[PDB]
RNA sequence: AUGUGAUUUUAAUAGCUUCUUAGGAGAAUGACGUAGCAUGCUACGC
RNA sequence: GCGUAGCAUGCUACGUCAUUCUCCUAAGAAGCUA
């Protein structure tokens, strides 16, 4: 806008106006002066008024390329972060047993289900009373999905360790249930 | 997943003192009195997840009758033809909020903006096109809901991933904004209650039936009974609209993707994953549709049941007699639909059985001679058909029967219906149940809006849904629309007094003089807009 | 954000520019500070100074504030008016202020640099939130002086994810906390303004650090990062909580037949119980840090917090306790640095014994039921805030005795400070008198309280022992080795270490010197366990090795040597080249 | 209006207990919260007073949390 | 309106006024109608910015009040709500509610929640001699406006002491504080 | 020397409604400027 | 009677500014319902 060449006619049509201000000539004068002057209002404004809009879309522009190029910074993040936990999961996986159940099926494909009830080294149980704690895990071996585990760990609610001398029937409304009981496969 | 099992426990409301100590000085929550506080935010222990949960228990297998429910269809499918639908290109999909979770295990690195401006149209189409041939299974967690209620059960919601959210909107949305957009038809969704639309809803409700009663029905557990097969049967109505956009094997493989993500797949509960027996997830990308679908069929069963049931030698009109023998014979002695039958009969249930649904929730103005001679369902009908295809029985005492209809349904949308003038005519207008206003503005979710001068449109917009109460006979209700503009007032004069004191110079356009003028909320219940 | 004035405590928003602390001000008071001193730059929720492209006009009683913005007085808009006006400085509430008049007082304070004397002692007789301000902009300066840093330079901006470091060869530097911020001070011509805070946490690969910054700004070829401020935890409980005196025992359990040893201080254990906070007064190896476990002692089933400044304290008591308290029913607490070896005796990190021991700076935000705090001699009033803030209990017992060393005070280096201005607790002893006193030694032989019964006890202190005659006052020269600034004595070790054969009884005693370097070195010469003066108090031992090694002002002064020749139980061996004081004491001459 | 008001008393005196991290010892945290529940789902004030008694004794009983002479002295 | 382009307005105005009062010839009238015009739009389009700083400056002012009243809500919740609970629950005044919180004051705390059911155990501290005799009668013990029955009574040393050891004379041998298990009745 | 803390941390699908800000488009009223057509009048020429 | 030029009035087109309204979208806060 103020830099544009039409400022610069705009602007010098002024300065012949004043002039002519200080010169006091005719009416005619004056008055074709004043159409020259006029017309640079209205081209000062065309240029101008489409600057306003100019920068307006520039920097919408700008704005919405901002947004993107930090889209696309978060989508390799995401992406990064996602073949971390893949392939930490793959770390975990238990191959050997995985291997020697998945051998044994006719297409290579078991249902999911049992991938953990056939391969999972650790087991949790989760028990709400001491009923199920007697009927379920009783003892420091107990036998779940045809294996036989061993009770490493017990904790209460609150992930407090709980010694298997203190589960007993006088003794369970001291305790924080449910118990969730750690065994690994024996 | 994780070494330790979560315990999830849900905290408290905040107190909103000042509106509680307003209200009292106001006469309110004296002993005896008809306006007393009900909904209340509700606390719970750590065994609030898995003991909700666990009401899926409820959900028994079941094995509907086919050569019923193979016309059921028909006649549910002919009540969603009035609607268009199909497949449409990712760049044509609308998400409503994008700030909303993205299940498990999505919600670890962001929310579902961050899947959905990281995924391109052309990846996006080409992950739906994927899921056309192929099965997708997918994890849900269960969110505890922390919102206001009247009884102290958890509230538990399914929150799905965005790998199932995207395709299934990708899928279902055109029909899905195609039922939002219609009015005058049986599924009330996208008729707001505002300007003159629940009268409008309740008058096209009255579609010219004989000698009306209006009734009103409840689905115990109705997202964790609802069978399996009933479930299959919504999704399958929902996609006949994709006779052209779609192949038989691609609209197979969408219903598998559809049950392996919504209807029977693992849920997160938790940090374990466990197997959800069945019933409808509640909250998939087609939620109200799927359930209004499943509350269509209910009510045609009951109206099939009900007219076969009956004697048929006391059938005195003669054309109600050979449309039971039609019936009967339409449903156990053919295989290939007949479109003219079904049509017949889909004209008698709308001539003497209008219906009115929203998700579970619908008004029926049932024809009375018809329903006390026992050719068009009752809520007896519906107490069998109910016992028989979802295994829940639907105790008579929260069912409800109104035998006068100057007084609107006595309860739809947990809003009672009066009938009040306005202008020169009368109209329906809708109002809510006084202590849930009451409930909602002495008890907020957050300490932030305890302050109350930051949230005057908080009150605003519940003395909007509380204004129909100022035309209730009883005085105690009416005062309610009262006590929340003179605290409306009463806030907007202390945050000027607080804003001019942290300043020398209070708001020089403070056009809030229009929220304590009952003109602004009685212009809200007008047809005009 | 908003807050609070720290001299009249009405609401308001200014903070001041160039106080250290970055404290908030009323409107009447900013006024008053900035037109009185040499600090102008203030800030508002946004800062005051110029907003004109390129200008850099910070003093208030220029800008004027125009549509929503501060220009200078070249560029001030045609309608708009100054910010210092009608005895204000424009800001949030604006007219529900009420001045004071401390502002003579907080001038002072945030105005001096802490290296005189006059300054510490103007920063223990104001009001207490000018003493709380004071001692944290004091704990701030120190930070910020002290063991400062060396001139750190980004060679090159990597990414704003890590920055690059450069750190100048011939001082320290300081490691990461966020507490720590580094201004950036591109100081070639071109605009030297603090760019930003910033805090440097190295990586674990090559030369790169993921730093944190609070500016918007790139980092600049030439820019710094100089350790020019530091933010100690803003602190609000009062230096002392107020008195209030009782007429009965409440929320302590006397004992009958408490014991043997503490049954003289019967009546100053009621006493403790009757006041809300107590002071003991007594010269040193009297007995307070007895005292102390025969309060426990006598009040058995209070839970009891002893707490004090150093690590050498707290074990004293340890020791006590486990040769009189119950050892299983005791704790004592570590930081999460474990920088210093502690006392592993209890069961270490328990807190919610009946027995907590524990160092002022890493309390937990607890409660108990009477907090001994040992040793105030060695009590900053931060560190007595910190102890109010942290422990909320019945009864206070502040024990101590001003005549020994105060705290470092490093800053500190004209001037003298008496007694009565280390601390609020010491004015209150010196002021008014302490309530106990017990002066009587216990510890050291009578020939040595004699002898410190002159320097500084105006011979008020009686013993109650035998002159072992195993005090030997030797006078040796001792050649300085001036090596790292802190004097070493090799001439005098070696003469120790030859004086050490032929003394059987003093091969297991214990090293003092008043010099880090010396006390270091002489483990190495003979073996034996150094221990500086400062770190060596509380502690008891039964022969020490004294040996004064310069004629300065350093070792010199009398209260050190009473700190560091009253730790000797039976004997001790002192090695001294000042004359005036080997004037005045009664050892044996060898 | 004295049975809207315990049922009011017994919301903020739980959130008071769950600022206080009684939420997680799971054994005290469910004896709190059936208290508050059922205070909330009361028709007789004698009831309601009574479990609000109760759960405020769970308040009272830990002594490092709350400061009762400070609390008690203002009001 | 208080702006240079207002005093240039109005002065148009009121030359304006003047001609027209005077009626005089229509090139002077229409001239000075030009004028006015454009001397009021000039003060329009200023007048237009004026209002659209003003309107910025009315919402900083309540976002910055929104965002102030906010963290200040957030920061002291804690205090505000246990001073807020203690002012319901002292009017409330009911008189268990203020009698366990009158024992509390003095340090008489219960040890376990105060159980509801009949017959069960209740473990109270006891300070004092004077908290003793005002709640324990006998061998009943008044406590949350109910009569419990006291079973037994044990001390910081952990050994059963009966109710005759606890009288005026003997009670400074007892080691205080007394833990008292009783039963409601 | 006081943050080797804390980012250790859940919150669904869909509908309607209120409020605030920004952008665009459209409509209407008013004002100034340029061009075009018509009427009235005036200077000179024909 | 004709032309060129000038002024006034009316109308049409375009350019700019101000006011009001409608909608289209985007972002943010909040409320209710299933
Ligand atoms: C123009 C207006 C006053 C006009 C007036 O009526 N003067 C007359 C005199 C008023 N009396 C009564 C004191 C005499 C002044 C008064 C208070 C000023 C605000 C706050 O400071 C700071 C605030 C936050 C950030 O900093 C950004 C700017 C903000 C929005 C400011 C805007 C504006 O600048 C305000 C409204
Ligand atoms: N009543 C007493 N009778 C005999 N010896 C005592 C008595 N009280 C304390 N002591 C001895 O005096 C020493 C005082 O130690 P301490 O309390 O550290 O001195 P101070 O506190 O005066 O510096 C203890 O080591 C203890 O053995
Ligand atoms: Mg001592
Ligand atoms: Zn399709
Ligand atoms: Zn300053
Ligand atoms: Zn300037």
């Amino acid at each position: 806008f103020s830099s544009l060449p039409s400022y610069a006619a705009f602007a010098t049509a002024q300065e012949a106006y004043e002039q002519a201000v200080a010169n006091g000539d005719s009416e005619v004068v004056l008055k074709k002066l004043k159409k020259s002057l006029n017309v640079a209002k209205s081209e000062f404004d065309r240029d101008a008024a489409m600057q306003r809009k100019l920068e307006k879309m520039a920097d919408q522009a700008m704005t919405q390329m901002y947004k993107q190029a930090r889209s696309e910074d978060k989508r390799a993040k995401v992406t990064s972060a996602m073949q971390t936990m893949l392939f930490t999961m793959l770390r975990k996986l238990d191959n050997d047993a995985l291997n020697n159940i998945i051998n044994n099926a006719r297409d290579g494909c078991v249902p999911l289900n049992i991938i953990p009830l056939t391969t999972a080294a650790k087991l949790m149980v989760v028990i709400p009373d001491y009923n199920t704690y007697k009927n379920t895990c009783d003892g420091t071996t107990f036998t779940y999905a045809s294996a036989l585990w061993e009770i490493q760990q017990v904790v209460d609610a609150d992930s407090k360790i709980v010694q298997l001398s203190e589960i007993s029937m006088d003794n369970s409304p001291n305790l924080a249930w449910p118990l969730i009981v750690t065994a690994l496969r024996a | 997943l994780t070494n330790n099992v979560a315990f999830q426990t849900v905290k408290p409301g905040n107190f909103n003192k000042d509106f509680y100590d307003f209200a009292v000085s106001k006469g309110f929550f004296k002993e005896g009195s008809s306006v007393e506080l009900k909904h209340f935010f509700f606390a719970q222990d750590g065994n609030a997840a898995i003991s909700d949960y666990d009401y899926y228990r409820y959900n028994l297998p079941t094995m509907c009758d086919i050569r019923q429910l193979l016309f059921v269809v028909e006649v549910v499918d002919k009540y969603f033809d009035c609607y268009d639908g199909g497949c449409i290109n990712a760049n044509q999909v609308i998400v409503n909020n994008l700030d909303k979770s993205a299940g498990f295990p999505f919600n670890k690195w962001g929310k579902a903006r961050l899947y959905y401006d990281s995924m391109s149209y052309e990846d996006q189409d080409a992950l739906f096109a994927y899921t056309k041939r192929n099965v997708i299974p997918t994890i849900t967690q269960m969110n505890l809901k922390y919102a206001i209620s009247a009884k102290n059960r958890a509230r538990t919601v399914a929150g799905v991933s965005i790998c199932s959210t995207m395709t299934n909107r990708q899928f279902h949305q055109k029909l899905l904004k195609s039922i939002a957009a219609t009015r005058g038809a049986t599924v009330v969704i996208g008729t707001s209650k505002f300007y003159g639309g629940w009268h409008n809803m309740l008058k096209t409700v009255y579609s010219d039936v004989e000698n009306p009663h209006l009734m009103g029905w409840d689905y115990p557990k109705c997202d964790r009974a609802m069978p399996n097969m009933l479930r299959i049967m919504a999704s399958l109505v929902l996609a006949r609209k994709h006779t052209t956009c779609c192949s038989l094997s691609h609209r197979f493989y969408r219903l598998a993707n559809e049950c392996a993500q919504v209807l029977s797949e693992m849920v997160m509960c938790g940090g374990s994953l466990y197997v959800k027996p069945g019933g409808t997830s509640s909250g998939d990308a087609t939620t109200a549709y799927a359930n209004s679908v499943f509350n269509i069929c209910q009510a045609v069963t009951a109206n099939v049941n009900a007219l076969l049931s009956t004697d048929g030698n006391k059938i005195a009109d003669k054309y109600v007699r050979n449309l039971q023998h039609r019936l009967y014979e339409c449903l156990y002695r053919n295989r290939d639909v007949d479109t003219d039958f079904v049509n017949e009969f889909y004209a008698y249930l709308r001539k003497h059985f209008s219906m009115m649904i929203l998700s579970d929730d619908a008004v029926v103005c049932f024809n009375s001679t018809y329903a006390s001679q026992g050719l068009v369902a009752s809520i007896k009908n519906f107490k069998s058909v109910l016992y028989y295809q979802n295994n829940v029985f639907m105790s008579e005492a929260k069912c409800w029967t109104e035998t006068d209809l100057t007084k609107g349904p006595h309860e739809f949308c947990s809003q009672h219906t009066m009938l009040v003038k306005q202008g020169d005519d009368y109209v329906y207008l809708p109002y809510p149940d006084p202590s849930r206003i009451l409930g909602a503005g002495c008890f907020v979710d957050d300490i932030v809006k305890t302050d109350g001068t930051l949230m005057i449109e908080r009150f605003v917009s519940l003395a909007i849904d509380a204004y129909p109460l100022t035309k209730h006979p009883n005085q105690e209700y009416a005062d309610v629309f009262h006590l929340y503009l003179q605290y409306i007032r009463k806030l907007h004069d202390e945050l000027t007094g607080h804003m001019l004191d942290m300043y020398s110079v209070m708001l020089t356009n403070d056009n809030t003089s229009r929220y304590w003028e009952p003109e602004f909320y009685e212009a809200m219940y007008t047809p005009h807009t | 954000a908003v807050g609070a004035c720290v001299l009249c405590n009405s609401q308001t928003s200014l903070r001041c520019g160039a106080c250290i602390r970055r404290p908030f001000l009323c409107c009447k008071c900013c006024y008053d500070h900035v037109i009185s001193t040499s600090h102008k730059l203030v800030l508002s929720v946004n800062p005051y100074v110029c907003n004109a492209p390129g200008c850099d006009v910070t003093d208030v009683t220029q800008l004027y504030l125009g549509g929503m913005s501060y220009y200078c007085k070249s560029h001030k808009p045609p309608i708009s008016f100054p910010l210092c006006a009608n005895g204000q400085v424009f800001g949030l509430y604006k007219n529900t202020c009420v001045g004071s008049d401390n502002v003579t007082d907080f001038n002072a304070i945030a105005t001096c640099d802490w290296t005189n004397a006059g300054d510490y002692i103007l920063a223990n007789t104001c009001t207490e939130r000018l003493k709380l301000f004071a001692a944290e902009t004091l704990k701030a300066t120190e930070e910020t002086f002290k063991l400062s840093y060396g001139i750190a330079t980004v060679r090159e901006v990597l990414s704003d994810r890590e920055l690059h470091l450069s750190w100048e060869v011939g001082k320290p530097r300081p490691p990461l906390n966020r507490n720590y911020v580094f201004t950036g001070y591109r100081v070639t011509k071109n605009s030297k303004v603090q760019i930003g805070e910033y805090t440097f946490e190295k990586g674990d690969y090559g030369d790169a650090v993921v730093y944190r910054g609070t500016t918007t700004y790139k980092l600049n070829v030439g820019d710094y990062f100089v350790l020019t401020s530091h933010t100690v935890m803003p602190l609000s409980a009062p230096t002392l909580v107020p008195q209030e005196h009782y007429v009965r025992i409440t929320g302590l359990y006397p004992t009958l037949n408490i014991s043997d040893e503490f049954s003289s201080n019967v009546a100053n254990y009621q006493k403790v119980g009757m006041q809300k906070y107590s002071t003991l007064q007594g010269p040193p190896g009297t007995g307070k840090s007895h005292f102390a476990i025969g309060l426990a002692l006598y009040y058995p089933s209070a839970r009891i917090v002893y707490t004090a400044c150093s690590h050498a304290a707290v074990d004293a008591l340890c020791e006590k306790a486990l040769k009189y308290l119950p050892i299983d029913k005791c704790s004592r607490i570590i930081p999460a640095r474990a920088r210093v070896e502690c006392f592993d005796k209890f069961k270490v990190n328990s807190t919610l014994e009946q027995y907590v021991f524990c160092t002022v700076n890493a309390l937990p935000e607890t409660t108990a039921d009477i907090v001994v705090f040992d040793e105030i001699s060695m009590a900053t009033n931060y560190d007595l805030s910190v102890v109010n803030a942290r422990l909320r209990a019945k009864h206070y017992v502040y024990i101590g005795d001003p005549a020994q060393l105060p705290a470092p005070r490093t800053l500190l280096t004209k001037g003298t400070l008496e007694p009565e201005y280390f601390n609020s607790v010491c004015r209150l002893m010196k002021t008014i008198g302490p309530d106990m006193f017990l002066g009587t030694c216990r510890r050291c032989p009578a020939e040595i309280v004699d002898t410190v019964s002159a320097l500084v006890y105006d011979n008020k202190l009686k013993a109650h022992k035998d002159k072992s005659a195993q005090c030997f006052k030797m006078f040796y020269k001792g050649v300085i080795t001036h090596d790292v600034s802190s004097a070493i004595n090799r001439p005098q070790i070696g003469v120790v270490r030859e004086f050490l054969t032929r003394n059987p009884a003093w091969r297991k005693a214990v090293f003092i010197s008043p010099y880090n370097s010396q006390n270091a070195v002489a483990s190495k010469i003979l073996g034996l366990p150094t221990q500086t003066v400062d770190s060596s108090q509380g502690s008891e031992y039964d022969y020490v090795i004294f040996t004064q090694t310069t004629e300065t002002a350093h070792s010199c002064n009398v209260n050190r040597f009473n700190v560091a020749i009253t730790r000797a139980k039976v004997g001790i061996l002192c090695i001294m080249s000042d004359r005036d004081l080997y004037d005045k004491l009664q050892f044996t001459s060898l | 209006s004295k049975m809207s008001d315990v049922k009011c008393t017994s919301v903020v005196l739980l959130s008071v207990l769950q600022q206080l991290r009684v939420e997680s010892s799971s054994k005290l945290w469910a004896q709190c919260v059936q208290l508050h529940n059922d205070i909330l789902l009361a028709k007789d004030t004698t009831e309601a007073f009574e479990k609000m008694v109760s759960l405020l004794s769970v308040l009272l009983s830990m002594q490092g949390a709350v400061d009762i002479n400070k609390l008690c002295e203002e009001m």
